[PDB]
């Protein structure tokens, strides 16, 4: 299963507890959140409480070899659980099939789906049950008294992988605490903004996000999670006038700014 | 910098009911887990309990099964924990645990904790002997003082001097355990012989339990 | 039934490259994450290692981690060995729903060989003996090494009831000090001759002797 | 404590190839050698595996064994499964100078899915009731499933005290029987009109009504 174009949501993935195993290969589990992916994928699969461990790279095994291989540069997770009421009834479960024969070692990320007969010896069979073949799929037993060792277990595997493509799963969108009247830097999905936030007296029709102005300017932007207009001004700029009495007259200047609005006099002109 | 405190003991109870208290400032209470871990004085680390962030989920060890309680809320940021039919193997020091994203991540967080400890028994009447030697040579380890602690019940006892104006010399044997499992102590403090008559020694006795605070005069025979 | 299997005193070696080993039992250790934690002795504890291969902030990197599966142990290697290493190392894991914590490893170890012990006797006075009561307490101190033996002898035959010892504690002189308490009763203590509280160390024995004459 | 962990239940399969996984726990099984033994039910046991690799003289090739380090475990396996293989199998191994045994792994399955079960009831006789004591027996056999409840019905109230159930057993009819047995005394026998053992299955009951006249 393909999992993508979503933020991603591992939150409740971690703060449960049901699950047996929550070992990530290559990637540590302490920072899903600050990354982001292009592609997630997900398999799902049910295993012996026994070959849990073969799941991992590096081991080898009968499930390991002859039914599904991870690659030795495997960078997602492995999330497996114990259900052993709801995959067994009181007389087990039998619609479950495993290989164990096969005719060399299986490559990772492949499946195999022919039921064909394993040849093991030289002589051939001629495609019916007999001496040196069998039948590679086998059947399993369940039993609701049976180990722990021997429960089912539900094996989920999780895979990251990036490509050239724009990264389509991100960890949960951030939503810091809103700042007003002040020279603050915002970025409302289209645009990295620096400047203030006023509160405006102008309504806007319920499906814009933007607003410009007369000089094609972005200075009017909706918030999304409280539906306020607020608008966007620069802080200030301007330059530093100074007034000198003149050469053999004093030595004290005044610092005269251009349009900043604030011993100190409150002028037209400025500051 | 996460900020913790414990204090829920103090006091001994056989088989009673003891409430503990975690509080925790400098982040988030809602949204990270919160475990409960204790170790014996002497011994290694186990294990206790841990509780999810909304407290929705709680689990405990087999060997306290049955028993105990946890529970938590996010107005206060604080931890409740609740004990019951206490035994003697719950003497131990309980740190509050806080956890980052599982019980796979680690504990990483410990607090100081609080010295819990449990006693049965009731108590008795401590009894004091200010033993006063007024004859005895040079070249002792004392010259010329004595106080005896004997007959008490349970652990421990504020042994003082002079209503602690003086604390240098101050040595205090330890308390041994007698064929009856009773305790006894001695404390001594190396003064001068020539001021038997012209200072006056008190020797102080302070018991917990048995509440009792008993001032006595020395006087040499 | 998991549970991880350590050490309790390893390391005891001056600045070089040492390892320490914690395996595990009824499952593998490797399928979940093991940790190390570093207690301060008498002090809150703390950590040194968590998700098996990374540090805290401010942690040195001098201590390093690894894991082999051939084993089915946990390896935590030291490398400096400094003056700061004095605490008791523990192994934690996670089988199902519950948490499992090592035994503990203590690490701690990174003028005169003789001394004469003082031995002081404090007879019962006048106020013990009105109560019913008889105390006499045979103290000893500054003795090394703290394997001593304390015994009272009577006039002609020695006891054995009545009398109890501690353990020597450590004091603020680089050595140790005991105590001896005995109960008596006042008919036995007129009718004697001499008392005697005797100590026997290493190649040594200090005998006292006092009367009931006062 | 070296103790070595397997199933109790595995192989229940017409034919093909199983593994039976046995492993330890305080240290490596490939140390030593370890060895499976097979048991018949009712009669003496024989070994299928020793030397961890070889067979005994006459036993067939079907069965083998493998080690995996990595696992610290041991797998036995059987390929033909023919009719000869109703046993339960153990894994031995050795730590120092003692001798360990696993759990044992049962191994036992290698027309009308409703069979009517037959009731049958013995009313006490005058030789029983001489003897101060009157017992009433109500069997039932050829059920399947074996999951019955078996109550006893007097004349106005059922009873409670006194009625003892067995499990049902394996007969040679591939069914299952099973009794019941009441303690009752002389003088209720004869105050009560009809006495009734009912039975309840998989949507039936059947109930035997009896009388004290005879
Ligand atoms: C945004 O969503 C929250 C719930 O997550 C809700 O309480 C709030 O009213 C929403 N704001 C809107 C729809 O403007
Ligand atoms: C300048 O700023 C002050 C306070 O920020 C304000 O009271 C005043 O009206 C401003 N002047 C102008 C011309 O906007």
């Amino acid at each position: 299963k393909r999992i993508s174009n979503c933020v991603a949501d591992y939150s409740v993935l971690y703060n449960s507890a049901s699950f047996s195993t929550f070992k990530c290969y290559g990637v540590s589990p302490t920072k899903l959140n600050d990354l982001c992916f292009t592609n997630v994928y997900a398999d799902s699969f049910v295993i012996r409480g026994d070959e849990v461990r073969q799941i991992a790279p590096g081991q080898t095994g009968k499930i390991a070899d002859y039914n599904y291989k991870l690659p030795d540069d495997f960078t997602g997770c492995v999330i497996a659980w114990n259900s052993n009421n709801l995959d067994s009834k009181v007389g087990g479960n039998y619609n479950y099939l495993y290989r164990l024969f096969r005719k060399s070692n299986l490559k990772p990320f492949e499946r195999d789906i022919s039921t064909e007969i394993y040849q093991a010896g030289s002589t051939p069979c001629n495609g019916v049950e007999g001496f040196n073949c069998y039948f590679p799929l086998q059947s399993y037993g369940f039993q609701p008294t049976n180990g722990v060792g021997y429960q089912p277990y539900r094996v989920v595997v999780l895979s990251f992988e990036l490509l050239h493509a724009p990264a389509t799963v991100c960890g949960p969108k951030k939503s810091t605490n809103l700042v007003k009247n002040k020279c603050v830097n915002f970025n409302f999905n289209g645009l990295t903004g620096t400047g203030v936030l006023t509160e405006s007296n102008k309504k806007f029709l319920p499906f814009q996000q933007f607003g410009r102005d007369i000089a094609d300017t972005t200075d009017a932007v909706r918030d999304p999670q409280t539906l306020e207009i607020l608008d966007i001004t620069p802080c200030s700029f301007g330059g530093v006038s100074v007034i000198t009495p003149g050469t053999n007259t004093s030595n004290q200047v005044a610092v005269l700014y251009q349009d900043v609005n604030c011993n100190v006099f409150q002028t037209r002109a400025g500051c | 910098e996460v900020q913790l405190v414990e204090s829920g003991g103090g006091l001994v109870q056989p088989g009673g009911s003891l409430r503990l208290s975690c509080a925790a400032s400098g982040f988030t209470f809602s949204s990270y887990w919160m475990s409960w871990v204790r170790q014996a004085p002497g011994k290694g680390l186990e294990w206790v309990a841990n509780i999810k962030q909304d407290g929705s989920e709680k689990y405990y060890v087999d060997s306290v099964k049955g028993r105990f309680t946890i529970s938590r809320d996010n107005a206060k940021n604080s931890l409740y924990l609740q004990m019951n039919s206490l035994r003697a193997e719950d003497t131990a020091v309980y740190y509050c645990a806080r956890g980052q994203l599982g019980p796979w991540v680690g504990v990483d967080y410990w607090g100081q904790g609080t010295l819990v400890t449990v006693s049965s028994a009731s108590t008795k009447g401590p009894s004091v002997f200010p033993l006063a030697p007024s004859s005895k040579s040079t070249s002792g380890g004392t010259a010329a003082l004595g106080c005896l602690v004997k007959d008490y019940f349970p652990e421990p006892v504020t042994v003082s001097w002079n209503s602690g104006a003086l604390t240098s010399g101050v040595h205090t044997f330890p308390a041994v355990l007698q064929s009856s499992g009773l305790y006894s102590l001695s404390s001594v403090v190396t003064v001068p012989s020539s001021s038997l008559g012209t200072q006056t020694y008190i020797c102080n006795v302070n018991h917990k339990p048995s509440n009792t605070k008993v001032d006595k005069k020395v006087e040499p025979k | 039934n998991f549970m991880l299997t350590q050490p309790h005193s390893v390391s005891e070696s001056p600045g070089k490259t040492v390892t320490i080993s914690c395996t595990g039992s009824s499952g593998s250790i490797a399928s979940n994450y093991v940790q190390w934690y570093q207690q301060r002795p008498g002090s809150a504890p703390t950590t040194v290692i968590y998700e098996d291969n990374q540090r805290p902030s401010g942690v040195p990197d001098r201590f390093s981690g690894s894991i082999d599966s051939s084993s089915n142990s946990a390896s935590l290697t030291i490398s400096g060995l400094k003056t700061e290493d004095e605490a008791d190392y523990y192994c934690q894991s996670y089988d199902s729903s519950n948490w499992v914590f090592g035994g503990g490893t203590q690490l701690t170890v990174l003028g005169q060989p003789k001394a004469a012990p003082s031995v002081t006797l404090f007879p019962p006075s006048s106020e013990e003996l009105q109560a019913n009561k008889a105390t006499l307490v045979c103290l000893i101190s500054d003795f090394y090494p703290g394997a001593v033996t304390v015994a009272w002898k009577a006039d002609s035959s020695p006891v054995k009831a009545g009398v109890e010892t501690t353990t020597p504690s450590k004091q603020s002189n680089n050595k140790y000090a005991a105590s001896s308490y005995l109960s008596l009763t006042p008919e036995q203590w007129k009718s004697h001759r001499s008392y005697s509280c005797q100590v026997t160390h290493e190649g040594s024995t200090v005998e006292k002797t006092v009367a009931p004459t006062e």
